[PDB]
């Protein structure tokens, strides 16, 4: 397949072709194209707050070394000796000032410098340049809040640019409400979907809710139950849509802070949220103290999702077309009190964890529409994200983005596949800013 | 047991051996058996009601862990050791109890297909409180659904069983530490 | 149970849960746990004969059904429910045995083998015959062959056992509904 | 690989490829050329009666929906929501009148028409062109006395047509008994082999009877018994070969109708046969009257197979080059007893399904020679079916099609072959028959 | 069982058939059934010096065969039928235990998880040792690690146990016919 | 993938790109270049001794019977019937004049030739021209001192020529030791790794011993145990390595006779040996009854090793990229006292068989490093085989080949690796011979 001319997104973002759930020789371009390129997440500060504290983590298919630094800083390398290629570390996290091979007993330091190697005199004498032989390194690793990112094209435009106008609606819960922590260890299962599929749903895909979840929405009693089998419409002004340059978006519903937790939280919740809320709105401003405690689902691209406020937060790790590892953390505010942090941890993964039951009415949804796209008569059809296309609008004065004013549509999936699109076509960055440069008009012609 | 001798055994996991050495009774090992064929019996038919009724006491705790992967000789890094697939009191169960039940349950058509296998069964009274039944026991759980979908479980249960409403011994604990780290079943959504 | 709040469960299942949680007799689950540990060893070692002789009633129905995956709110069509992948009398059994034993059945050689694992064996005698007893038990069946071929079974077994020649307890029927849909073993040629 | 040059079979159908049972990207260019291109079969009338039965069944790789009008027709279409592509129906069988996807609640027909969309005024406007977003349906159903075919391909020939000289010799069994029915639910079980390795077996396999089925014919007591281990050769005279234009083919046993089934159907199926037969005389003659109650073992091409008289149906559903989904159902005559219809339909199980004793004779068989395909040294070597070459007539003043008039012989595998061939190396219907136009020439060369 | 008629049934199997189909204790099958119960739990958790202690007796012989796959029909071809993945005696245990206790065995990091099913138990004595148990039982063996390995285990264990010290029924014989050839299982380093 | 360009090994040897042990599209280059053109182990003389015997062997991903002739040569065959392609022999030993195809009974002679057709008379007549439908014999067959390879190429070096250099220090052992025999059946594992990664580990890496093998050296108690953990460096002079032009090679470590036997055979095995090696003495010199004596651990390229000494001896049967099936032999003297070869057979199977402690050390070595070679960032990463560069000799006066005069370094994965490419480079035998004209030269530059 030629990625220079295929038209696997349509204009505007408006549909794409059923096969980019399913072709394998598509995932591969995308190891190079989307996620050798673009920001993926990596941990949380409070992980790793200390220094020889180090976690793996999963960047597409590659996996890396993440370590906290004398220093403070944070660095990451690939998870692979520099001598024959084994896997150098075999725990999730740890706190270590060093790696050992296990093979050859080569040691590295937590900088990724190659430190020591058995009988070096005897063996090497003085040949070995060891000064060339760290192990490779994530070019790129930024801090969002004390969200930790990473990136092995040097190229990128830093984590904050990259985040375009997601970023300022991100901004009341990740930094003005006093900083989150990221509660681990994740929960970790592979469903056979791509990883396309949650990212999109995530993104934008408020529609599903009222009748994927019905089921939960009833038996749950959370703040969204109204919605439980299309019963009910939210009502005009319920919330909003969003997308930027750089394929991140969101939907925002209004005042939803208790998230999809079940009605044991919901009080305890509403209270704190519209607590801090009212302290925020003197700092802040009323809007964006509003959206401080307004229920965010949104996609940081590629591929990490977040609902804020239920506090679930997700990475699709990608295996094959059809595989995705799914790992879930919850997020959670400092100060919140700590016995309502480990009930909010064990709500995220009570509903969206493992064994999360609001997840698992997802499963066939994501599992069948990622698989019907290696189906011979379904490759060339087209998916749709039509819903709202013609009243987006860009450049408003209390909204940034490309906005639907909207609770329901589809303008994060057209933002989403805009950005993938342009990435999949593009051999660097150069060339997906100038495949972008009219973005936002193309998002809302018509 | 001698944990500084048998390097790799858990003090948990010692003390829990402990229970189970001592005291030996053969009837109590029976009565174990029997209560935990019918709890295995009750969920597989999917009888997830009856299953509340006559097996799960209201003081419940049905807790399911996955513990992340660290180094064996790890004795710094000091942070949460697992997370809960499930932490679930009684309210909680009956909530997942009623999104099995609900018929805009979309999954659950067709019908799934369940078979529990229940082995190595110990049981021991608690010393302390002579109401308090500890039971060990594994399953293999079998869950098949949409033509060729197949997902299979393995645990090891410890359980805490006591008396309740008409004099029926009812679950009040059941702990598993799950032994896979990445589930490759979809999901976990399975009564283990 | 009441299958009108306990929304999953079939009719059959709750008619079947009921033979067991009335009266509970120890001694008959033991000997049902003989009976079945029994069969699956003549069944393991290939002793087919030896369990037609030993194990099987000539009055036997021995069946396996394979249950076309319909809606859960289905309520209008009702055209055949079920194929039998078994569904044999004794006479059918022994052409079975006979297929197994032939030595132009170029399929075993080199030998098959065979693990059985039997467990949640549950015991009742029938009511309206004192002659008749239901055992209920799930099996794991492992099957592996010519190097690297693995096939493995899951499955709950409802049995009538009656005895026969000698006083002997032999099955009288076996009923299997199966729980995969689409077979991922090849196919089904063991005796669950 | 170039399908417009490679020789993958040989001239009249002499040789194949062994790769052909092992080539993955052959078995890709199969959907295209092979099963989008020709009649595959779906269901029977007898399984979807009444307005809003409905079955799904797959098509080549691809699910589809077959669902009974209210005007009595039958129309089918791809199991795949026409929004983002989960798939519609995950059941086998029932009754509605209507799909509801699971995902954003979208309704459609038992017509294929997308007749509601939640909440549409409010979302969608009238923006939302339903009139284009109907069930991408299936081209071309076809009924032959029952038994509904399906196509992708709008240019195919008729059904009938298709059947080519093939039907002659199924009409005295399909049309002249008073009809058949098909007895469900069906038996499916996955195979390690490709699908042509069962249909080449059904289409034109007598010679492995005796040897391959020695220890089902030696236990069972059915009619072909004396076939056991190879200890008789069937007389002269004992049947035929016969093989059509469009690939489907038969093999024909004389007056073999109580088939495979084992002595305990033998005296009542030999009675009901040779009773009908007799009316059946003075209707269509002789010759047709004894073909009835004849064992006729088919392909219908590519991948549908059956059994006459011992009552098997089959379809090899294709998955990958060495693995096959495979589907048993039992065919009886509408006008036998009930009772007598319940003992055939489980005899057909117990001999062919899942557990048939039978089918089990030809696993290691099928698998084997499936999985040799991808095999380095046996790729490039070559399948004989010669045997009973130069031997083959065309245009018989009794039995028509190509025909060998000897009960053991590959002539089947020849048209089967042939037929194969022309379509793998051309683009559409009109090239196969530009490469078809002196088949039966070709096939009684020498 | 008559081999002769029997045809696809080995002289060993029918040997040890003969043993358990005569005189059966159920007080014996009861003991047969914890110390299996015990073993497999002090396994699991990874007390291998407990499991040498309790369970292993001084003159063990511990013997795993993987048998090459041969003609159902061979008279001929007389050389070595099998081959031992174990034939271990008591050093030779404890060889491997300590290999796995030793800080570095890298594989051992991070820590194993084994859950193990113990099923199918059988018990007679001997007849010409009335010190000597005969114990058969079947064993599914569960090992996950590394966050994706899992492995799965099946297999037939033909054991002799006999009083020890303290008068402590230990293990003096473990056979086990490994069931596949070919093990789809990376290794077979786990005690079955 | 260009093969006739692509660097995938380094000049001399020095470095090897990581996608070598992942890359699919190679692994099937492999099965033409490197598989289908060299030497491949088969059996041994003790396992195939009387007229009749067989045994089934992998040669590559095919499969071939090999089989002793009644005039005592050994002939082999591909397991597969010339009919339609079924595995003709479905065990792994056996005594036979002949094999019956259960397909439609074909049946073939020992020696290949097609013996029979069923009713052949009836129905071929006189067509079947049975002397062209032999069994695809391996063009290739030869003997190196009872144990038995094979080539499918034709063109190929005599197998003493083929093992070069290597031969001189395999010939004590394998012929003026008396003889070897090979004590089966073999164990049989999958592993998850490429084949090259165990073939490499044992041609030339003594370097990982002592930190791999720590555990299984300390509980153990072998005489090599005083590397364990890396507690001590041989000596010099302990050995040495070396390497051929056809790509075998070999560690040599002085006088360890024991080899990995634990505590329990050391003393028996050391005064055997040393007995051995004074009669020795006498007839091929001091220094070749030495090496007899010495612990040698060996690649026959490509994908037969062995540790003689300690008696191991390994086929890894390539299955893809990431998957090798495992069979280990063991090797012991003719003379040695039969109750000696039985504990030192079950010896060998408790450290490197199915549960050999010592192999389980090894596994996530050879199964990460393989498995990483997939990973996208780590494909075009070079594996470093550097050690003892510029310090190896060719042409020496005592001992022949590409040497290094330590017992530890990398000389002998520098070889294996120059074959390696100048074989997939390579179109036919001819090709590798102008590509290797000055391969020690190669070898031994700086
Ligand atoms: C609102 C509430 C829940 C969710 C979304 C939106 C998208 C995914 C899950
Ligand atoms: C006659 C009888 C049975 C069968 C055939 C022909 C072909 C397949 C099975
Ligand atoms: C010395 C001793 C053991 C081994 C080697 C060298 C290479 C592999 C195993
Ligand atoms: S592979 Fe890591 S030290 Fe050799
Ligand atoms: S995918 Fe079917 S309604 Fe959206
Ligand atoms: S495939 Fe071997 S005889 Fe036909
Ligand atoms: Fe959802
Ligand atoms: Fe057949
Ligand atoms: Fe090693």
């Amino acid at each position: 397949m030629n990625y220079n001319n295929k038209i696997l997104v349509s204009e505007s973002g408006l549909s794409q072709k059923h096969l980019i759930h399913g072709d394998e020789e598509l995932f591969q371009h995308e190891l190079k194209t989307i996620f050798a390129r673009n920001w993926l997440f990596l941990t949380h500060d409070s992980l790793i707050p200390a220094p020889g504290d180090y976690v793996t983590a999963k960047m597409g298919i590659d996996e890396v070394i993440v370590s906290r630094q004398n220093d403070g800083s944070i660095r990451a390398f690939l998870n692979v000796c520099r001598h024959r290629g084994k896997t150098l570390v075999s725990v999730e996290a740890g706190n270590a000032k060093g790696f050992v091979c296990s093979y050859h007993g080569w040691g590295f330091g937590s900088n990724g410098e190659l430190q020591s190697v058995p009988f070096e005199k005897d063996l090497y004498g003085e040949s070995l340049n060891k000064k060339c032989l760290g192990l490779k390194e994530v070019a790129r690793v930024e801090s969002f809040h004390g969200f930790i990112y990473g990136c092995f094209d040097q190229e990128a435009p830093p984590l904050m640019d990259y985040l375009g106008d997601a970023a300022w609606y991100l901004e009341p819960m990740f930094k003005h409400s006093g900083g989150l922590e990221l509660v681990g260890p994740p929960g970790k299962v592979v469903i056979k979907a791509n990883w396309k599929a949650p990212a999109e749903n995530f993104v934008g895909d408020a529609y599903h809710v009222g009748w994927t979840h019905a089921s939960s929405l009833r038996s749950g009693e959370s703040i969204f139950s109204s919605l439980a089998g299309n019963a009910a419409l939210p009502p005009e002004g319920a919330g909003l849509q969003m997308t930027s340059k750089y394929g991140s978006g969101m939907g925002v519903l209004w005042d939803g802070y208790s998230g999809v937790h079940s009605a044991d939280l919901v009080p305890e919740l509403m209270a704190f949220g519209g607590a801090k809320q009212e302290r925020l709105n003197k700092e802040i401003g009323d809007v964006r103290a509003r959206i401080y405690r307004s229920h965010l689902n949104c996609t940081v691209f590629p591929n990490n999702s977040m609902l804020t406020c239920s506090g679930v937060f997700k990475v699709w790790n990608p295996i094959d077309a059809n595989t995705t590892e799914v790992w879930t953390y919850a997020i959670v505010e400092k100060d919140m009190p700590e016995d309502l942090k480990r009930r909010l941890a064990d709500s995220v993964q009570r509903t969206f964890g493992p064994a999360g039951f609001w997840e698992s009415d997802d499963n066939d949804n994501m599992e069948t529409a990622s698989q019907n796209g290696k189906k011979y008569q379904s490759r060339d059809s087209d998916l749709l994200s039509n819903l709202g296309f013609g009243e987006d609008v860009y450049g408003d004065a209390v909204y940034p983005g490309v906005v639907g004013k909207s609770a329901i549509g589809e303008t994060s999936y057209r933002g989403f596949y805009r950005a993938y699109q342009a990435h999949v076509s593009s051999s660097n960055w150069a060339e997906f800013e100038h495949a972008s440069s009219t973005w936002h008009t193309e998002l809302t012609k018509t | 047991i001698n944990i500084q001798e048998d390097k790799l055994v858990s003090a948990h996991d010692a003390e829990e051996i402990l229970r189970f050495f001592n005291c030996h009774d053969s009837a109590l090992q029976q009565e174990a058996t029997t209560l935990l064929t019918q709890e295995a019996h009750l969920l597989d038919i999917q009888a997830y009601r009856a299953w509340l009724e006559h097996c799960v006491g209201s003081e419940v705790q049905y807790q399911v862990i996955s513990r992340e992967l660290r180094a064996a000789s790890e004795r710094r890094y000091k942070l949460n050791e697992a997370m809960n697939v499930y932490n679930e009191n009684f309210q909680q169960l009956k909530v997942r109890v009623e999104h099995q039940l609900d018929p805009q349950n979309w999954g659950n058509s067709p019908k799934l297909r369940f078979t529990r296998f229940i082995t190595n069964v110990q049981a021991a009274m608690d010393v302390n409180d002579k109401e308090l039944l500890h039971i060990r026991s594994n399953v293999i759980l079998h869950r098949a659904r949409r033509g060729n979908q197949v997902d299979v479980f393995y645990a090891a249960r410890e359980d805490k069983w006591k008396r309740g409403e008409g004099g029926v011994r009812k679950l009040v604990q059941r702990f598993v530490d799950y032994p896979e780290r990445i589930l490759q079943t979809h999901n976990l959504m399975v009564f283990l």
